[PDB]
RNA sequence: ACGGGAUAAGUGCUGAAAGCAUCUAAGCAUGAAGCCCCCCUCAAGAUGAGAUUUCCCAACUUCGGUUAUAAGAUCCCUCAA
RNA sequence: UUUGGCACCUCGAUGUCGGCUCAUCGCAUCCUGGGGCUGUAGUCGGUCCCAAGGGUUGGGCUGUUCGCCCAUUAAAGCGGUACGCGAGCUGGGUUCAGAACGUCGUGAGACAGUUCGGUCCCUAUCCGUCGUGGGCGUAGGAAAUUUGAGAGGAGCUGUCC
């Protein structure tokens, strides 16, 4: 329950506007909006803003850093790409590219079939440098953290869905 | 009809080439065996025990002794999956049905000619 | 979608494809007839409503019942008509489809459909309760005294009463049942029956009431 | 109508003659059965010599009950006693100088080898 | 049988207290023969008594009261799905 | 939900362990189901959690409570309800009067140490539950079809490809 090194929360040339509760991510790229808060008053002089924080209340003061750290979430993604990036491995049972999407023969019944996302650009370098480029940490963070859990790397052989800071580790393999 | 609707539609069904007779009889019966190789024939061999009422549902029965084992057959009258029949000979029967040669083997289950 | 009644006459067995034998039932259905266009906002639910079998027209000292009366015909003459004597609703199906005053054919359906059949049980009487419920007897010998009658009724004096929900004995009757996914077998038009795989609920010359079926 | 504790007969030449049964094995609660099925049993009288010897626990299965079939024909085969063969937990069985009719319906059975190593078939 | 949801168990994900972070104190989804909708039956005595269509209408006559009366009912009678 | 202790209700009677037939509620779950987790690569074994919706054999051997066994099964659960239910069934058993044995008792007799045998009443008045009708009413009357407030029922599995 410690957060509070930074509290700034600056704007950019992306223009935090505002849609009554909700706030809007506008500019050269933007036209997102998303409720901030209630009570947390948020304003920008010229080209800084930070979170009123109005009697730092427990509630009061946990939205301050969610409205604060949120728009820096926003002011990161939707100005800049949230860009995250990760590699993949599936190994023996023919888990297969498909450019925009994948097949595995996990050789089932039927062998089953994966696919990509929407507005979020999945950039494939060489097909294991796959940046996943969007908007914030909330909802497409939680994609970044995700898609490590969709088919993530199993220990005693190590195939599965890895980003650059990961690793494989084994296990006491005794049946 | 009220009454004859059924037979006017399952005389379409029905088949017409097949011979009469009255069991109490000695007959053969080519019958279209469809293996999952061929549609491949055979013949079986018996005795008729009896046969009921009609359309559809005259339908029979014949009896034949494979290896001193007691063996039936009973079969609809209007199938497709015969190829042919024969009476290869007759009987002098009494009853209309034959359950009592059911039990009986060899000259015991003796049977008249016509 | 595509409703129809009718009366079930008999059951019999057909050698279709492959030489399979297949049981079926022969359903008259019949100048079955649109007598309302219900709707959603004029009779609260948009859906149509349905007659069998023409009868008799009115008459005089109407002793029975192969005539009609007079708002009979006053709802059998809204659409140009007769003297029906079995009516249903449908909600299931389109009705802008449909037009008042049409006789819907037989020939709607085709063999090879899924329906959901809707008839009655025949209905048998006032049954003990192994009958009329799945319950298995007691013993007949080794000198003993509950033969088919049940035993316990419920708890003990602690709920110093008998639950409802029981399967007591009483009356085997006729009664709703919807038959589901069943198979068309070929549509006669001509005397305008259908044959349908199986069985149905009722006796003969009773009554049917099908429809398409979904799932 | 098949059920245990029934008298069953052979109609092979492993060493049994004459059988009874403990089970109808399926699913829980089976009770009966007919042609096609495997049970277990054991044996009430041995053939001298052979292998399978009296007061021995056997698995078996079926030909050729009384209690005969219909099938998709819409046509019918009965017969006038029953009679079992025993087997080694393979589709395989130990007496190989069957005797006797025995049914078609076992093919599915996948006992093929049994029916070319049958009598006539049906 | 499901198919949906909301869900659990849970499982993957940003925040200020308690100046990092992180699988409900806001997410996301998720998912149970759990729930709910899924389906089947009974259901306007549902004393609130629903809804539609049709038909009736006392000539007298507070059309009351009358004989009547009509839509309509039943009495009776031949039967059984 | 053990063995107990207290002696309140009941001895002008609340009259029987078991089993049969029926049930019916829980969960502190046996199967299935899910998840996580291990001296789990999955399984494994095991673990923690969610889980009660449902389901949870048949014979042999002891009145015996009981356990043991033979075969299956996905399992072959634990409990609660006057040790669930006898104005619904049997009574095997125990308790009746006979008799026998062993032990003890001077003996009458007792034990329990056993054994054989040995009589289970009720025309349902009320509530209650299964159904069945009658009455009446629903601001006009009659026929037919109807919406559904809600209530009930439904959901088990395993296998081959």
């Amino acid at each position: 329950s410690r957060v509070g090194k930074k509290i700034i929360d600056i704007p950019s040339d992306v223009t935090v506007t505002f849609d009554g509760n909700h706030v809007t991510v506008k500019g050269p790229k933007g036209e997102l909006s998303r409720t901030l808060n209630e009570r947390m008053t948020f304003k920008q002089e010229e080209n800084t803003i930070e979170v009123v924080r109005p009697s730092d209340s427990k509630e009061d003061r946990t939205n301050h850093g969610t409205t604060r750290a949120l728009l820096n979430n926003m002011v990161q993604g939707v100005s800049q790409g949230y860009v995250k990036v990760l590699e993949l491995v599936g190994v023996g049972y023919r888990a297969q590219m498909q450019g925009k999407d994948l097949i595995l023969n996990v050789g089932y019944s039927h062998p089953v079939e994966i696919k990509a996302e929407e507005n979020i650009t999945f950039s494939v370098e060489k097909n294991t440098v796959v940046k996943v480029e969007g908007i914030s940490k909330e909802q497409v963070g939680a994609l970044a953290s995700n898609i490590r859990s969709v088919r993530p790397p199993e220990p005693y052989k190590g195939k599965g869905i890895r980003y650059q800071g990961e690793y494989v580790r084994r296990k006491e393999g005794k049946t | 009809t009220n009454h004859k609707l059924i037979e006017a539609v399952t005389k379409s069904q029905l088949r017409t080439d097949l011979p009469s007779f009255r069991p109490g009889d000695t007959l053969r019966v080519h019958v279209r065996i469809i293996e999952g190789t061929r549609e491949r024939i055979q013949v079986f061999e018996g005795v008729v025990i009896k046969r009921r009422g009609g359309g559809v549902s005259e339908t029979f029965t014949v009896r034949k002794i494979s290896s001193g084992v007691g063996v039936e057959r009973t079969f609809p009258l209007h199938t497709p999956k015969i190829e042919k029949i024969e009476v290869k000979r007759r009987g002098k029967v009494r009853r209309a049905k034959l359950y009592y040669l059911r039990s009986l083997r060899g000259k015991a289950a003796r049977i008249q000619e016509i | 979608t595509k409703g129809i009644l009718g009366r079930k006459i008999g059951m019999t067995q057909v050698f279709g494809e492959n030489g399979e034998l297949i049981p079926v039932t022969v359903v008259e259905a019949k100048e079955n007839v649109v007598l309302q266009k219900k709707t959603v906002e004029v009779d609260g639910y948009n859906a149509i409503q349905v007659g069998f079998e023409d009868k008799k027209a009115y008459k005089k000292d109407a002793k029975s019942n192969k005539y009609a009366n007079k708002p009979a015909e006053g709802h059998a003459k809204k659409a140009d008509a007769a003297p029906k004597r079995f009516i249903r609703e449908f909600r299931n199906v389109d009705v802008d489809a449909y037009e008042v005053g049409q006789e819907v054919s037989v020939d709607t359906f085709v063999a090879g459909d899924v329906i959901d059949v809707t008839g009655v049980s025949k209905g048998k009487g006032f049954q003990g309760a192994i009958k009329r419920h799945g319950q298995s007897r007691g013993p007949m010998s080794h000198g003993s005294h509950f033969h088919r009658a049940p035993g316990s009724v419920g708890m003990a004096s602690d709920a110093s009463r008998v639950f409802k929900g029981q399967k007591m004995p009483g009356r085997m009757g006729g009664n709703t049942v919807t038959v589901q996914n069943l198979e068309v077998v070929q549509v006669d038009t001509e005397n305008k029956v259908i044959l349908v795989k199986g069985n149905v609920p009722g006796p003969k010359k009773g009554l049917v009431e099908i429809r398409t079926s979904i799932k | 109508m098949i059920q245990q504790e029934t008298r069953l007969k052979v109609a092979d030449n492993s060493g049994a003659r004459e059988v009874l049964t403990i089970k109808v094995l399926g699913g829980s609660g089976r009770k009966t059965a007919n042609i096609g099925d495997v049970i277990v049993c054991t044996v009430k009288n041995a053939t001298p010599g052979g292998v399978v010897k009296k007061g021995d626990v056997v698995k078996a299965v079926i030909v050729r009950t009384k209690s005969g079939v219909r099938r998709n024909d819409g046509s019918y085969i009965k017969f006038d006693e029953n009679a079992c063969v025993i087997i080694r937990d393979d589709k395989g069985p130990r007496g190989t100088r069957i005797f006797g009719p025995v049914a078609r319906e076992l093919r599915e059975g996948n006992f093929m080898k049994i029916v070319s190593l049958a009598p006539e078939v049906l």
